[PDB]
Formats: C-alpha cells, structure tokens, sequence
C-alpha cells in the first residue's frame, strides 16, 4: 500500500505487466523513523482535511487537493518536497483566525505612450502582460485581472473596479487573501530581473491594506499532534500567543522524562529594527529564527525550505556545520535590501540566523543558530547556541538509549566488589563503565566528540542507595568544534 | 559497514550470480591518463577505455559452456560484500574462453559501466 | 499466399518459369504488428463487403472492387496506399446515415462569343470540355454531363435538365452523391490553376442544397473492430455522437488494463470560427484535428494522407517533430483562404493542428498537437499536449513490458535483505531496479529521455503488502525536448 | 548433479578413451570479441576461432606414438565428469608431438565443435 496505484485493481489475476502514466509526481512512502518533521500551515475553504489533524502527504497534488489550491500549507508542502523527499513529511491544518480577507489594491492609470510589456510579482509569482501602443490602464487592469485568474497557485483573488470621475484610464484592481491571518498580506513588485521595465506613460501603484489580522490558536493542534518524535517542526506563525506554547511543549519533551527531542525553525519578515527586538526578546534554545527583510516570496516558504535542507544535512551528519548550502528556489532580496556585514553580525549576536547570497542568484545558508543568549542569572552563556550542539546531543542521547536497551535488555544489579563469578547474569557499576567507555570510542571514531582521557577521567558510576534498582551515572563529553573563521594577514614585499 | 572492506565479489549476468573463484578484477570505463614531456614535463593526455570484469567458473554447473560462448547482448552486475554495486550493461564475452582443468574464465566486457546503489 | 496469383494454378509440376502481367499496383502483405492501422469510411451501393467487417485492404483496385468504385472508403484507402505502402491497412465499411442524396445543382447559361476551354472542379478533380464560337449553355451542359459519366472516379452522378420559358442557352446539371451523409456535399470551382479563365459570354454558377444530412451510426462497427492494436485511427465523421464512443473505447484502451494504445486522427472543413469552436469544445487526449478552410477535396482524404505520412514518421522514431513534412498529392486551398499567422497561433492555442504551403504548390504539416487543454480542475495543462508525448509514452510502455516479459519470463519473489545465495531463480526489488536502469540507459542513448540521476533517485521499487504475488514500482522519466522556435536578433551596423 | 562439480574429464578418440594427465583443455569453437576505440568506445569485432583439446599421455601405453602422429580425420569426444559431452568431428592433431620423459603432448584440434547429450 506504499504506492497508490489508480485504476488498477488490487485484485488482478492475469499474468501480464500492468503499466500506468501519472502526470502527479509522488514521493515514495518509505519509512523514516529518524527523519520525522512536523509544519504547521493554514488551509483554505473547499478544503477536505479535518482541521487539528495530522496526515501524511507524499505529492504537491495530494497536498493541493487536501488543504485546497493555493493555501498556504499546500504551498509550504510542496517547497518541502521540492528539496527533500526522503523525510517523513505530516502536515496539520489550522483554523481561520481573526481579521479581514483583504489585503490591498493595484491601481494602474494613464496611457502607454509605446510597445513594451508589463510585468507584475505577486507574492513572488511572475505575470506578465503584453502592453500595445495606445493601451489605457483599465485594458491592462483587465488583462491583469484576467491573468490573475489563470494563476490557480496565487494565494489571492483579484476583482476589476472602476469608479470616479477620473479618467477612465484609471482603473484599480482589489486583491483579497485565500485565508485569513498575520501572513495574509503579500508584496507587489513590478521589477525584479534586469532588462525589464514599466511602458511609458503608465503610472502603477500599489495601496496595502489599513487592518490587522491575528494567527489562529493552535491549541488543539499541539494538542492533537501525537506521541511520535518529530524531530524538526515548521511554524510560520510569528507571534508570541503560539510561540509560548511552542516553547512549553517543547521544553516539556526536551526533559529527560519525554525524551522525544523536537525542534522549531521559523523565520521572520520585516524591517532591522523588529528582526533584533524580537531576537532580544525570544530566549529559548529549542527554536531557531532566521531574519529577512524585503522578501518577495512569503516568509512561510523560506522557512519550509530552510528547514527541509537543514533537516537533511544534519540526519546525514549531526556535527557537519551549515555553512554553504544553498536554498534552491528561493529568490533573494533586492541588492539595497540585503543586510550589510554589521547587520549580520549583530543578528548573530542578537540570536537571529543569517542567510547569504550566492555569486549567482542562489541564497545560501550562512549560519544557523538558536536563540538561547542568556544564562539563568542574566549573564551570557555560548552553550545551546549553535544548532549543531543541540543536534549532537540528541543524537547521542538516542544513540545512549539504543546501547543500553541492546546489550543489557533485562539484567540484575549487583554491587562492586561482590564476588558473582561465572555464568550469572548480574551487572556491575564496573561493566556500565566499560560500556560506556566502549559507546564513547564508536563516537569519537564516529567524529563527534574529541577528547577521551578527560571523560574517562570524569567518568562516575554508582548505584543509588535508596530505590535499589536505579543505577546514577555522570559523565561529561567534549564535543568537538567546527571551523567557522579563518583569519589571515599577508605581508607583500613590493 | 562500519570498518567493513571488501573480502569477496559477487557477480551477476541477467540475474543468475556466477560461481566466480576468489580474485575477480573489475576495470571501470573512463578516461586513462598518459605522460608527455618533450624539453620539459608538460602535462598529460586522455584515452578512452572500456570496463571489464573477469572471474573463474567451475566446470559443469547450472549454466552451460556454450550459453557462455554465446553472450552478446547480457547485463552484467558487479557488487562487493560491502555493498558498492557498478552495472554493465550491452555487455558482451571477449576473448577466448577456455575450459582448463574444470577452470572457465570469463572476461565480460562492457562500453560503459556506473555505480548505481 | 501472401501474393494474390491470377490464373496461375496452384499445382504445377512443370519445372519452369511462369511469369504474369497485371495493371494493378497491389502491395505486399508482409505483416507490421506495431503499424496497424484502421480506416472508417461509407460504402455507396453495388458493394461487396459486408458492413461493420474489418477487412485487410492492399491495393486501391481490390477497395474499389469491395466497397464499390467512388465510395468514401475506396478514395480513401487509395489515398492512403499513394503515400504510406509499409503499415498494415484495416478497412471497416458504415452504413449509409440519414439525409438526401442530392447536393446541389450546376447552372450554366449564355453563349459563347469566343473560342476557349471550360474547366470545372468537382471534387477536386479537373474537368474540362473545349467550347466552341458560337456554342451555348445547353451543349455545354451535356458534355460536362458526359465528362462525369466518362469519369467513374468522381463521388458524384450527374444529370442534365432544362425547362422554364427562359433562353434555350439555359441548362443545368443536377449532382447528386454516391452515398448519404454529412461529407455527402462536394466543392464546385470553375478556375484553379493560373491561365485558366471562363470563355467570354458564358454565366457559370453553382447552387448548393439546402437539407442537411446525418452520419452513421458507428456502434456496431465500434463493438465489431476485434481485440487487435490498432495504433492509429482515421475517423472522417466530425460529430459529437460518434467522437463521444470513440473517445470512450479510446480512453478505455489507454488504461493500464487494455494496454491496447490507440490514436485517431481527424480534420475538419469549415470556417475558422467553427473550427475554433470544435476545437474549444473537444478536450481529449487521443484525437487530433487539422482545420482547413476552402479545400477543393474532400475532408477525409486530407486526413488519410495526413494520419499515413504521420503514421510512417512516428514508426520510424516516436520523438522527431513533426515540422516540415509534406502531404503528396493534397492540392492547398486557394491565397485568400489560407490561415495568416495569428490564426494559426491561436488554433494552436485551441487544441486545432496547423498545416502549412510550400513554396511551390505542396502541402507541409506545420505542427501536430492533441486536443488536451485543461486540467481537470479547469486550469491549463501543457502535458498531453504534441503527439511526441503520447507516442514516446506508448513506446516506452511497450519496450517495459517486452523486457520484462522476456528478461523474467516466470520467477519467484523474496523480500529485500533476505539471504538466498545463488542458483535459485527469485527476483528481489534490487534486481528490477538494476533491469530499469539498464532500461532506461538504452531508452537514453535510443534518443528518447535525458536526465538519468533525476530518474535514479525518483526510482522506488518495493512489494506488495497484499497481493505478496504483486510488485509496485513507481518511476518518472524526463522525456526529451525538441527544437521548434529559433529566435534571433540582428544589430546591423550601416 | 545436484552440487557436483567438475573434477576429471575424458577424452576418447575414435571410441579409444585416452589415457589423459591433469589439467585437460577445451576451448569451443565460436567467436572471439575484440574490443574498438578510436575517440570514444564504440564496440566489438568478430573473429572465427576453432576448437582445440589439449592434454598429455604417458608413454609406452596401448596407443604408440606412431598411431598418434598419423591422425588427419579422426573423432574426439569431450567428456566432463558432471555429465556435459562436447564432439568434435574430423578433427587432426596439430602442432609438434613431443616425448619428454614419458609424456606425450596432444593438441587435437578440429574446425566445429557442438554440445551433444
């Protein structure tokens, strides 16, 4: 049942080869315990998913058609799979939240003046329109408009309207959201690649609008989500209301009673200021947030790409830095909109990531850490800070309990010096000792942790003296560093 | 695996793995490199090569001599124990075979051979 | 008996050479399992084929002879011979529909005052009668009613009438069709080629009929075809009742049960407007339509020809475009009829074929395309679009199935990682991956797909958790592009 | 049969089973495959090959050596232990015939061999 077969019957007794052409291209419904992520997306109406419902999506198309066209979880399903298809992909939808469907108008006016053509992005989404000689703007408002309905991907709908006693070359078009939210509002650009520009004579114009909208509660989605592990989630919803329970559940799983490790990647739209007030403000170590200004796509596919990539590379390798890779599809902002080396590097100071544009158009990922900043007296502490280091933990936690679990599935505990002999099953302090030694060279010769005489040295093993089967270990592991900065000086002779 | 390295080879032509003895070569296709110098060292120069793999079959098994002698379109797998696979495919039997002393070597030839798996 | 022999006995003993002369161009019955085609057509009266029979057809005199001489399906089995002599012809005869069987009438009136010719076109075949000085319509009349009586070709009978207290000059000639139905109307023109004109004095003028006909019924010789692959179908009867049965054996043919692949090829004679219509209308992907306006011949022999050349070129290879081949013997409609560019754009933008004119008097295919437009939710869909695709996936589909069938006649599944060890005769999905690959590799260097990482890592193989006797495989080529718009730009500096 | 392999093989000549040493030879009559490259691998090439047996006798045996020299149009049977037959029909002994301390070297060699049995 791992692949869904159409029009082919599951009971089928002649000996032949069945053959079927699907234009949808499926990913394969392999299992992937350990690369299991969670996102958290908002559906729009003609939706046929449950609401506070986790499901398995494996398509673009199942996706689509389960969350509806152009919502904003199907378009953060689909920026996934397009980068990663060898995770475990669930995906639960959300409410409608609080607010107005609308989210601003396009007003176009005059009269071209010659050929060209007229190019409009829409939450980073290319129309392109022809424009003839003599054109007036409502021509070109309704070729818009026209356009904009093709487009069945545009998570916007758009309406022609004309009124007042202006020209009747004036004519502005109303564009209205999929859904209701704090994401609903999109950016309008009518110039982004070289060598394009706007017919002269036409005057273009984009009004947003005036209201605010609130994120839906995701209680009962936190509520629903499971007892599974899902190692990363994905939450576009940057507000302090959700990201508080976030923190609490995650928290609540990241103690040593749950010990199902889970980790958030968000990424935040606006202006330098706003970026570094809330990385300032948000002090947690299990949510990482990446920072970006003037966006032409929708914050909520940069945070599902980054996260699908992020995802990949550290279930290949949980000490392997993310220094260099690349977000494939995404666009990147304009040249004066990028942040300058001082901003970036007060954004890393400020618990905000970092991102970086490649000599091409590619954007790549320049660094990835945690919002952790603060010790619990106030002072600074650069522990939990790289996303690295809370990988690595994870893995050797799991690594731990998978070591244990195996070689000693049910054993009787015995104290040191006690005189067992052959044949018994017992355990003593002395052979968990060993263990452990023996888990900690498979690590170091894994790459993961350096130094051994110092945690041999700071290995303790004892048993406890009041519940008498719970053996109390304390070890502490050196893990290892990554290179990040390499600095120069060169002395010419000349 | 871990510090797993390759003991033995397995080899497979449509399927059927072969009875191969110990020591099977493998030549994969590509590009081999000679020496130039004239005055000086100058760099170096390509040449295209074919891939090959040769083996040992014990006389007298399940697929016969003559099935061998006549292979001209066949595919051919070579995997080690560790898991590394290469495929051939079109491949064809060159040279002569011989039956010496129970002993058939096999010398399957291929125009292009890539690692898959 | 491959090779039909006339008065040559079948037991002869005499040892010598025995040699025939016979005026028919018959074609040799070598069989072409993968260029099987069928041909629907009317049969007129005095025929010996019995209707809704398939019948293999291999010269133009035995069509002649079956379905009687001027019948639809005779001039179209001919024309198809004239072009394409290698694939398998299949002939099924219709009934005869509804309507009259008139379809018009020819008036001719005046005097000549100048020696001169007289060429008419019916049906696109020329004939032409000399006038004399002095000579009047009536004499006219009666030797072009003669021309036709000598011609035994044309899917007309003609006859001559005179009344009314008009000129005694005044006579003209009733047509009426060899059979009934809406292809029953012919085209009547007094002047083609160039240095041809009407001799002075004389008023030639055609009046077509004013009752409309019907198509027959096709559902018996639907229901009677066989069980056989025709890969192509040639389909003259434009209509809804009749293109709704064919697309519903077609469609049923395409599914992964029949595997039975087939295409029918259609054109259509009309105004542009119709056809842009018909061409909205249609949205299936297994019927092509070439429009043409003002054709001095009938519609289905345009499409036999087209659907022979089309056929021998997609035989040959599935992935050449079809671009500048030429339809031998098609006459092109005259200059003031011929489609200007942005009317053959936009019928290429409606899902209707476009041909083109040589520079000489030849009649090239431009570009052929399906009638597939929309999604099925109603957006636009560019795949299922150009007949390449369709041919390169029925192609492919063969050439699978042909391998497995031959490499792994009949084997035995085990489960990958399961521990077998040689000389047993089991598959494991590992080896069918390896066969798929090799597969595709020779499918690559055949010309026909291009990405091969894309292809090996979107490979999934895998068993069947129900049948345990079933093996689900999902996999997606990249079926290459081909060369169709050549833009350039030239800076001259002068 | 169900695992045996090949460990001995017998050659009769003319119906006379040979004394034969360790170590026999066969190579059937077929093609042997070359290999083509100009700028790039293109393929192989034919080439007819012709069927040999090989193998020594000792001397002072049932069969003299003047008997062996004189075989121009004879019939040699090839016959594995395991069951596979191969025939080989007006077949001649080749090469230098040769006695070194009581062995005899046969290269019966003849132009078409086919599995029978």
């Amino acid at each position: 049942s791992d692949i869904s077969f159409n029009a082919i019957p599951s009971d089928v007794r002649v000996p032949l080869t069945y053959i079927e052409f699907d234009n949808s291209n499926a990913v394969s419904g392999t299992p992937a315990p350990r690369q299991r992520v969670l996102m958290f997306g908002q559906s729009g109406s003609k939706a046929s998913a449950a609401p506070n419902v986790p499901v398995r999506i494996r398509s673009g198309s199942q996706a689509s058609a389960a969350f509806g066209q152009g919502s904003m979880l199907a378009l953060m399903a689909d920026a996934f799979l397009n980068a990663n298809r060898v995770a475990e992909l669930w995906c639960i939808p959300q409410g409608n939240g609080t607010g107005n469907a609308a989210v601003g108008e396009i007003s176009l006016s005059g009269t071209a003046g010659e050929n060209g053509s007229l190019v409009t992005y829409i939450a980073g989404q290319r129309l392109a329109v022809s424009v003839a000689a003599g054109a007036t703007g409502a021509a070109l408002a309704d070729l818009l408009v026209a356009r904009i309905k093709g487009q069945p991907d545009l998570p916007v709908t758009a309406e022609v309207r004309a009124d007042s006693g202006d020209d009747d070359t004036h004519a502005d078009v109303v564009l209205s959201a999929k859904f209701t939210g704090a994401l609903s509002a999109v950016d309008v650009r009518w110039n982004y690649y070289a060598g394009e520009t706007t017919p002269y004579g036409i005057i273009t114009a984009f009004k947003a609008a005036s209201g605010k909208n609130g994120n839906p509660d995701i209680s009962a989605s936190i509520a629903g989500m499971g007892d599974l592990q899902y190692k990363y989630i994905v939450m576009p919803y940057t507000d302090e209301p959700n990201l508080n329970l976030l923190r609490t559940e995650l928290q609540e799983r990241w103690g040593p009673v749950n010990q199902a490790d889970g980790f958030a990647v968000t990424v935040l739209s606006g202006t330098y200021g706003d970026i570094s007030t809330f990385g300032v403000s948000r002090n947690d170590h299990l949510i990482s947030c990446m920072g970006i200004a003037g966006a032409p796509e929708p914050s909520y596919l940069y945070a599902a790409t980054l996260c699908a990539v992020a995802s990949q590379a550290l279930s290949i390798d949980p000490a392997r830095p993310l220094q260099t890779l690349t977000l494939p599809g995404r666009m990147p902002p304009a040249v004066g909109d990028r942040f300058t080396w001082s901003e970036r590097n007060a954004l890393l100071f400020d618990g905000i990531s970092t991102f970086n544009v490649n000599d091409g158009g590619e954007m790549q990922i320049e660094r990835m850490i945690t919002m952790y900043r603060t010790n619990k007296y106030g002072d600074s502490d650069p522990s939990y800070l790289n996303v690295n280091t809370i990988a690595t933990l994870s893995y050797l936690r799991y690594s731990l309990r998978t070591r244990i679990t195996q070689k000693f599935p049910n054993y009787k505990l015995a104290s040191d010096g006690t005189r067992f002999a052959t044949g018994q099953a017992v355990v003593t302090p002395s052979v968990i000792k060993t263990e452990l030694l023996a888990l900690f060279e498979e690590w170091e010769n894994a790459g993961l942790v350096e130094d051994f005489d110092t945690f041999k040295e700071e290995l303790y093993v004892a048993r406890n003296k009041d519940d008498k089967d719970r053996l109390d270990v304390l070890c502490g592991p050196n893990l290892i560093n990554q290179f990040r900065i390499f600095a120069a000086q060169v002395q010419f002779i000349l | 695996a871990g510090n797993q390295r390759q003991g033995v080879a397995f080899i497979r032509v449509n399927g059927m793995e072969l009875e191969s003895m110990e020591g099977a070569s493998f030549t994969p296709s590509g590009i081999t490199r000679e020496e130039v110098t004239g005055s000086r060292v100058y760099g170096w120069k390509g040449k295209p090569r074919a891939a090959k793999v040769e083996c040992k079959i014990p006389g007298g098994g399940p697929i016969g001599l003559d099935e061998i002698i006549d292979w001209e379109n066949i595919t051919v797998e070579f995997q080690a124990d560790t898991g590394e696979t290469w495929m051939l495919a079109n491949a064809w039997q060159a040279d002569e075979p011989k039956n010496d002393g129970g002993e058939i070597s096999l010398v399957l030839m291929a125009k292009q051979s890539k690692r898959i798996a």
